[PDB]
């Protein structure tokens, strides 16, 4: 069927280089307007570049001279060479077929490019101890603070997955230091603070760090 | 068919000097005006110098006038940009391009860059 | 440059409501406008082109109107799969080829529920490292419009706090919010009263949870 | 006789850019001061010639091309430019010797509901050669399945209509463009100044 398959994204330092590839089926790249669209974390959509069927290439002002769009008809694949990468370029990159007034009808699944503005750092886990100020009668709240890690993602489980109800793992936030922070909380009975072992299991694959922290009451 | 390749850039200190070169091919070099352009990270591409095909008429931007010299060798196919008394504001990727000079009913020579670009050369002043 | 704006930013509606999202243009763009739908983790899907024509495969409940500076995307009967973020896109523009709007998120309407506010003092382990972080938690509340105001010795604090909000829960369609105020150990020791003031539509008056340093 | 620039500049309706009109100018006397002394032109750029010295010159071949485009595409009517108009509708040569004249026509070519008579070629497989006109209406094949005159997926009409409305911004407003081509060769002249 018709489909655009993207690949070629990862983590890279500022001034680095990477090449995105958008393999196509059900349409001919060399005969269509082919565009790249990127979506920054938590932001909207922005056009990046477009290649015409006649070969003319147009780029956004923020990427002109650094990014190069190209295609290979023998492989029916659309390319996006990204050089001199900066922190502005971290986003999910989408390849799409442009029909001008008829819009962008076919899209690819997307490829994440995270330029390494900060070094790959493991997370420091700090306990959010339950207390009277965190007690709601018969139910109490506790959790762990996962701070100063790069890049995404981090996986947090509670009691090796044995505790799921009441678990709220919040979306990550990027601090001013360029490092991500996250908090996972769980609401548990106040009478179980002295009988049940509450442990948060934080795993950060890029840094190969696995931390299990027991959240203790009082 | 037109091919433009820039060279000569690098790391330079304020008050220093660099010579840029642009090898051209795929067209009649002497029949087309040429110009140097630069784009700094975060700002739009800006025109630097403009030189006629014969090289008898040269024009410069106010920010580089008295510091940058634009020249060409039509025997070869190379365009030159001699930059003197460099300052940190000159840090950018410098491009060479063909350009068409147009005149208005009351104005003089005005430049329009051909939308064909090479890789450019990096000049960092610090 | 022509600026594309969308109103509202967050829309709450139930299944079966008529939902109208407006996209505005700084200058007249005739019918050069397209509508897209994006779900979390999913690539955008085209819904309408030419500001009125419906793309093949799109349900008839989606409709587009307007030409010039004001455009609207109308859903006659909101369906459970229509809860997503919707973008408008100016077409055939200059200098960029096309420009996308800010986007509008459609979420499930539900009875107003007040948040359960919990405060967490910084741990001794993080203190020994030289940093202090205090966390305020808002659990199972609706609507998502909840403000957290950090107060240090009754002085409102800004610029050193960050917030995070969960997506609508699968079971009860409620949100959860976490606010983290980060200070250094030296500045943390310089103050005593740390408070988290929360206003929400379910609260008639703001509710403040607070602790003194050293408890 | 005077050259028929009035029948080109002052025509009631202009041609679409995909089917741009060409009026041959020959065996007449041209007073170009009617153009360069007017303030009704938003664009007046001459390549290889000076606008003030046109009345003092003689030419062997003169052509006048006219079409309607958008305001954001007047820049593409120039040597070395790229875009939908330059690549697929009207291409100027790199060694162009002539003048490009444009003026806003919102009060004439824009209708309240939208004038959809002016068209541009949207889909084409190859860029136009300089001074080339393509008036084909064949269905464009975007994939590998032939269209055979039926419009659908990967099968689109090559011509799309401008939406010209008075509420449109200056970029989307219609602009009437006249391109004058001057050819100076070692041959007897046909068009001269008074
Ligand atoms: C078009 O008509 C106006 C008004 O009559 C006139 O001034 C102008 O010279 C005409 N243009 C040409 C090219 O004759």
């Amino acid at each position: 069927e018709v489909q655009l398959v993207e690949s070629g994204g990862g983590l890279i330092q500022p001034g680095g280089s990477l090449r995105l590839s958008c393999a196509a089926s059900g349409l001919t790249v060399s005969s269509n307007y082919m565009s790249w669209v990127r979506q920054a974390p938590g932001k909207g959509l922005e056009w990046v570049s477009v290649i015409y069927s006649g070969g003319s290439t147009f780029y956004a002002d923020s990427v002109k001279g650094r990014f190069t769009i190209s295609r290979d008809n023998s492989k029916n694949t659309l390319y996006l060479q990204m050089n001199s990468l900066r922190a502005e370029d971290t986003a999910v990159y989408y390849c799409a077929r442009d029909l001008d007034v008829y819009g962008l009808d076919v899209w690819g699944q997307g490829t994440t490019v995270t330029v390494s503005s900060a070094s790959t750092k493991g997370p420091s886990v700090f306990p959010l101890a339950p207390s009277s100020k965190s007690t709601s009668g018969g139910t109490a709240a506790l959790g762990c603070l996962v701070k100063d890690y790069f890049p995404e993602p981090v996986t947090v489980s509670w009691n090796s997955g044995a505790l799921t109800s009441g678990v709220h793992t919040f979306p990550a936030v990027l601090q001013s230091s360029g490092l991500y922070s996250l908090s996972s909380v769980v609401t548990v009975p106040s009478s179980s603070l002295g009988t049940q072992t509450y442990i948060c299991n934080v795993n950060h694959k890029p840094s190969n760090t696995k931390v299990d922290k027991r959240v203790e009451p009082k | 068919e037109v091919q433009l390749q820039e060279s000569g850039g690098g790391l330079v200190q304020p008050g220093g000097s660099l010579r840029l070169s642009c090898a051209a091919s795929g067209f009649t070099f002497s029949s087309y005006a040429m110009g140097w352009y630069r784009q700094a990270p975060g700002k739009e591409r800006e025109w630097v110098c403009a030189i006629s095909g014969s090289g008898g008429s040269t024009y410069y931007a106010d920010s580089v006038k008295g510091r940058f010299t634009c020249s060409r060798d039509n025997s070869k196919n190379t365009l030159y940009l001699q930059m003197n008394s460099l300052k940190p504001e000159d840090t950018a990727v410098y491009y060479c391009a063909r350009q068409a000079w147009y005149y208005s009913p009351y104005g003089g020579p005005e430049f329009e860059a051909f939308d064909y670009w090479g890789q450019g050369t990096q000049v960092t002043v610090s | 440059d022509i600026v594309m704006t969308q109103s509202p930013s967050f829309l709450s509606a139930s299944v079966g409501d008529r939902v109208t999202i407006t996209c505005r243009a700084s200058q007249g763009i005739s019918s050069y406008l397209a509508w897209y739908q994006q779900k979390p983790g999913k690539a955008p899907k085209l819904l309408i082109y030419a500001a009125s024509t419906l793309q093949s495969g799109v349900p008839s409940r989606f409709s587009g109107s307007g030409s010039g500076t004001e455009f609207t995307l109308t859903i006659s009967s909101l369906q459970p799969e229509d809860f997503a973020t919707y973008y408008c896109q100016q077409l055939n523009s200059y200098p960029p080829k096309f420009t996308f709007g800010p986007g509008t998120k459609v979420e499930i309407k539900r009875t107003v529920a007040a948040p359960s506010v919990f405060i967490f003092p910084p741990s001794d382990e993080q203190l020994k490292s030289g940093t202090a972080s205090v966390v305020c938690l808002l659990n199972n509340f609706y609507p998502r419009e909840a403000k957290v105001q950090w107060k240090v010795d009754n002085a409102l604090q800004s610029g050193n706090s960050q917030e995070s909000v969960t997506e609508q829960d699968s079971k009860d369609s409620t949100y959860s919010l976490s606010s983290t105020l980060t200070l250094s150990k030296a500045d943390y020791e310089k103050h005593k009263v740390y408070a988290c003031e929360v206003t929400h539509q379910g609260l008639s008056s703001p509710v403040t949870k607070s602790f003194n340093r050293g408890e | 006789n005077l050259c028929p620039f009035g029948e080109v500049f002052n025509a009631t309706r202009f041609a679409s850019v995909y089917a741009w009109n060409r009026k041959r100018i020959s065996n007449c006397v041209a007073d170009y001061s009617v153009l360069y002394n007017s303030a009704s032109f938003s664009t007046f750029k001459c390549y290889g010639v000076s606008p003030t010295k046109l009345n003092d010159l003689c030419f062997t071949n003169v052509y006048a091309d006219s079409f309607v485009i958008r305001g954001d595409e007047v820049r593409q009517i120039a040597p070395g430019q790229t875009g939908k108009i330059a690549d697929y509708n009207y291409k100027l040569p790199d060694d162009f010797t002539g003048c490009v004249i444009a003026w806003n026509s919102n009060n004439l070519d824009s209708k309240v509901g939208g004038n959809y008579n002016y068209l541009y070629r949207l889909f084409r497989k190859s860029n136009l050669k300089p001074f080339e006109r393509d008036i084909s209406t064949e269905i464009y094949q975007a994939g590998s399945t032939p269209c055979n005159g039926v419009e659908g997926f990967n099968c689109y009409f090559p011509l799309q209509s401008y939406g010209f409305q008075p509420t449109n911004g200056v970029g989307y407003q219609p602009y009437r463009v006249v391109v004058l081509s001057f050819e100076l060769l070692h041959a007897p002249a046909t068009v001269c100044g008074p």
